[PDB]
């Protein structure tokens, strides 16, 4: 029943990209179910389609800092784990 | 470029364990 | 007020850079003592000196994937917390 | 260019280590 869950926190990117990342991240969990792998899937998938360089972070206790051009930044919690994604160039 | 900043540390231990 | 062990694992940058990051990271703890803050101050300093863009992450429980130019990557544990630093350009 | 990969342990907490 659940679909396109994940809560937004640092929205800053095209709706399609943010919705695709959320859905794409959800799948990652279903296919791998591991914060580490999640980033790997979403990372290459987007870098390949939308073009690099997408940075990704996932876990449940970690401080992060990075730089990125406007209209390319998204963050949202899901599956009891925080997920981050955003291209740079 | 805008610098992204965060600090995750949810105590979602519950029954299981982080 | 500078000396610090810190173990290296993903060494991929000039010795001086990694040494400066490790030492600079130590100061960060004593000056801030926070994964996020430490990564913030250190990141900016390196970007200003070596030139952007440096990505930094710190904690002790998080999976992640990111891209970066050759010789622009470093990882090492310290202060009971995993430290990450790496620029791209 | 190379993609960095990691997957970080309760070094310190309730159990302490």
């Amino acid at each position: 029943m659940c679909d396109r869950k994940a809560v937004i926190k640092n929205a800053d990117m095209s709706e399609e990209m943010q919705q695709d990342s959320v859905e794409c991240a959800t799948q990652a969990l279903e296919k791998y179910n591991i914060e580490k792998d999640i980033a790997a899937h979403i990372k290459k998938e987007f870098d390949k389609k939308y073009n690099p360089t997408w940075h990704c972070i996932v876990g449940r206790n970690f401080g992060s800092y990075v730089t990125h051009e406007t209209k390319h930044f998204i963050y949202f919690y899901l599956g009891q784990v925080a997920i981050l994604l955003f291209k740079s160039g | 470029m805008k610098d992204t900043g965060i600090q995750v540390d949810r105590d979602l231990d519950g029954k299981s364990h982080k």
